[PDB]
């Protein structure tokens, strides 16, 4: 009847654990991103030539 | 602003520090002291930022005006750049000069009203005290260890309160997103530090309200604690 | 507008319910309690006088249009106007008064209306005025102070203040079923 | 022989509308607001005639 | 602004009897922040329970003189409800100045007679309306400043009771017959 | 998209005024998002309150003419609800024109004569109905933003006071009496 | 001998219908919204005469 | 199908039950919430058309077969179909129009019938506009969103809009009881 | 449904994490201040010359 969550803090990095075992905010596949701290979730660093 | 402070060290409880101007370079003690008071005289603790202790020279007091001609370059060592500056008595005379337009250097003068023959004078600069409280939102604490707050749901404040101790006039100002207010607290109705609780009212979305306090007014300001009084339906359940 | 010496005590009175007095109101973008409470009171004001009251009816008032343009004009000051017998024949269009019979809007000569216009919180019965105050500090509660119990408290005494202007709007101008209606003045004369 | 009509305060219906109506003239108002004033001795009446 | 009266001082006192605890000669807004402002809602109750209408505040025959240069009758705030003496009454203010809403005009030659009701204090009021507006003012303050149930109960049913009692007293002031002393059946009991 | 008008900032801003603060010059969809939001729903509800059909937005006898090339007569958006005169009405829209269930045919030669009901705007309605629409208003985004039971009570309670007094401006506003002014009874009081 | 229709605001049936349909016209109201106003002395009719 | 200017404003009020304005709703494999209103809003239409209303029941139309199928089709834009007077006699089956008294398909003439034709959002009053947006966030409210206090207040108020439509339909289209028929139509020619 | 707390400490510091992350009492920027433990937040000590 109505749920809600609030996954708050995606700094997680992948988990191929299954569906009923994660933690929250891990994700299942994560390319090119940067899990900082107190800023979220970033592009990375562009690779300057 | 365009003050650079090139050092810093502390002897037990002074914190002498050279600072550097845009025309000269300082010295200076930052004293930790409570309720003391720095120079001789100062009735209050006048918060100055520079804090000279001068007295009037013989002439300076022109008999047609009424105003006497204090010039900063002598009160101190040299030039100053931009800034507001307080002029303190030993009575409770507060009198504020606002910056010229160059600001210091085309008007290097402060004309203080009055006949000031010998009179032991407190001129200073003025802090620029800031402070925002946070983005007000459900704060509760999960068991010991951890704060998680609360997203979920739409919260309506209503108002909020700064709980201030033996403190002198601030200005609390509440931004929206496309309004504003500015909701000043005055003295306790001399001096006059109060000890109360100024309850403001902030309306909004709690997402989009920012509150923040500023105080410039050379007296102590003690916020001690906040608090605030929403609404908050939420169209959902937890589990 | 201009400070009235009545009407901040009305906006006083509708904090009287949530915390502290305010004072003098003069200034747009200031203390938001207090503007947003004097918007509730000119709300409230605006319609309290709507439902109609034998002293804010001025009866047979007549209005006339302008010479140059030819075009008598509606405003928001004219609150709810009426024809004076029966089947009134104006409505507002554009901002301007226009005949829904006559299929007309340019007048030559005047116009004959019952008018209802727009007054302050002062030149109004005490009666009302707190009447006005009790019900915009129900609203002002509603939508602000979410509190259950001084919601309870204030539709109660709504609800005797309205008690209250009805007993004066039936003490100011006696209305008698025989001796002063249009019907039955006739059917009683020998 | 005195007629009042008590309106109550409490409703809706007001006396510059009834009067002023010509006869069948539709209005607004609930009936149980305007009753009249009676003077309710009828043991008395019927015991002192 | 007003000045205290020896009166006025214990009815503010039995405000904050209610809630709090008794202050003495109030003399400032920054005494206590309860005093004044239970003053202040005792002021209000004060023009208000005079709003009613009562047998020994609406002056009956009063004659209100306009300025003798100006030529103009002062409506004020101190006038609490204003109505003519015999029916269908002609008078309301507009501006701060009475004016007929039939004659259509606000010059007054000669004077003005009035069934009015002017504002009196928390003195010159009988006790019975002084304990009913004590007991009315603090079912304010309770409501807006300490809202609690039990109290708030107590206070209406009480309200209740002191209004019971001066409804009392104005059925007692000025006595009212319906068959010896009205206007309609004086004159069809006259033999 | 419209512009601005002096008195539908402070409806909206009385939509806000349930919820939230007061926003000043609305202009834009990206100034706040929950007033273009209520003023969207200021405007639907402007449509509705009007479809009911009131007794100065029933423009009796109406004419309209079509084009005079295209042989056809535009139904609209802006057209709200069109009826025929006296009974059986046989005007009904397909494809954006009005047309005729019973002739079966959409080109007429001359005009047509219909009870209408235009939109109007939120101004060029009485204070009455300004009032009720907010207050429905209010309600609609009350429970489709901020859904609270105690602010839908007090606002569902309000919104009968408000259809109360417009029903009473409707029955005041041509006034309807039962033997001297209808159809039937008219002709049987004839002597 | 003053026939008023009360009409009650709170319902659904409204005067621009009752009147302007001819005789035996359906029309949409419910019955208990019209009434009318009568004068209730009775004990005071039947005491008078 | 194509944008409509109507339609697009009736899905998002669909939405503005719940949520944000989607955008002009022109993709199928798009926006799953704007498809789906979509698809709710067409239902609503399809069943609130159903119903019978008297400027829907296109009274005496007369449909024709093919010319070389012999056979007139029946289609799902046909919503429902009877026949003039009474006991109709005309099904459908296999998408064909059906006599179940001749025991026959192919017809040679054509053939008079009380039919309904299926319209759009456009096309409707406003009336039933309304009624179809609020039925539809109705719908849309027990479907996905499901929140208790928005589904007893979106009752009340379809319950309100089908009370103004009744009032449409019984204005639109004067019905008289002793005048209009065809029983007593004849009982009252003296 | 009229909430209420008390943030009451104001000790805290500037931090520029998200809204949905902090501690109670912290702020997101603070100039010229002073937290000390007892004594809530002062004006910071006023540099004699």
């Amino acid at each position: 009847a109505l749920i809600s969550q609030s996954i708050k803090n995606l700094k997680g990095g992948i988990s191929q654990q299954p569906d009923i075992l994660r933690y929250p905010d891990q994700g299942s596949r994560q390319v090119n991103g940067w899990s900082s701290e107190t800023e979220g979730l970033q592009k990375r660093p562009p690779l300057v030539f | 602003e365009n003050v650079q402070v090139l050092a810093c060290q502390s002897i037990s409880s002074d914190m002498y520090v050279i600072l550097r101007n845009e025309f000269n370079t300082f010295l200076a003690r930052i004293s930790f002291t409570k309720n003391a008071i720095d120079l001789q005289g100062e009735p209050y603790r006048a918060f100055m930022d520079m804090k000279i202790r001068y007295t009037i020279p013989s002439g300076t007091y022109n008999d047609d005006t009424f105003t006497t001609s204090i010039h900063i370059p002598t009160i101190y060592g040299a030039n100053f750049g931009r800034g507001k500056i307080t002029v303190l008595e030993p009575d409770g005379k507060i009198t504020v000069f606002e910056q010229p337009t160059a600001g210091w250097n085309s008007d290097p003068w402060l004309r203080l009203s009055g006949n000031l023959e010998g009179r032991m004078v407190y001129i200073g600069f003025n802090i620029n005290f800031v402070y925002e409280f946070s983005k007000f939102l459900i704060k509760q604490t999960a068991d010991d260890g951890s704060t998680s707050t609360e997203d979920i749901g739409r919260l309506q404040l209503r108002r909020a309160w700064v709980n201030y101790e033996n403190s002198g006039t601030f200005d609390i100002y509440v931004e929206n997103q496309s309004s504003n207010w500015k909701y000043t607290m005055a003295g306790a109705r001399r001096l006059n530090l109060g000890t109360g609780q100024y309850r403001f009212p902030v309306v909004g979305n709690a997402k989009f309200n920012t509150v923040y306090i500023l105080s410039d007014e050379t007296t102590p300001l003690n916020i001690i604690g906040c608090g605030w009084e929403g609404n908050y339906l939420r169209r959902s359940s937890g589990i | 507008n201009v400070e009235t010496a009545a009407e901040l005590s009305a906006v006083n009175d509708i904090l009287a319910s949530i915390g502290e007095p305010p004072v003098s109101t003069l200034e747009g973008d200031a203390n938001a309690d207090a503007a947003n409470a004097r918007r509730i009171l000119n709300k409230i004001n605006r319609q309290i006088q709507s439902r109609g009251w034998t002293f804010n009816i001025e009866e047979g008032i007549t209005l006339l249009p302008d010479v140059y343009s030819n075009l008598i004009v509606y405003s928001d000051d004219y609150l709810s106007l009426m024809s004076t017998s029966g089947q009134s024949i104006y409505v507002n269009r554009g901002g301007y008064v226009y005949d829904r019979t006559s299929q007309s809007d340019r007048f030559d000569s005047g116009i004959t209306v019952n008018i209802i216009r727009l007054r302050d919180y002062d030149e109004m019965p005490e009666c009302f005025r707190y009447w006005i105050v009790t019900k915009a500090s129900r609203q002002f509660n509603n939508r602000f102070f979410g509190a259950p119990e001084v919601e309870g408290v204030l539709q109660e005494e709504e609800d005797e203040a309205r008690r209250l202007c009805m007993e004066y709007e039936m003490d100011y101008g006696g209305y008698n079923m025989l001796d002063g209606d249009a019907f039955t003045s006739g059917l009683l004369t020998r | 022989s005195k007629v009042i009509g008590l309106v109550n305060p409490a409703g809706i219906t007001q006396p510059r509308r009834l009067t002023k109506a010509q006869t069948g003239d539709f209005v607004t108002g609930r009936p149980e607001d305007i009753s009249f004033l009676q003077l309710e001795k009828q043991a008395d009446f019927t015991v002192a005639k």
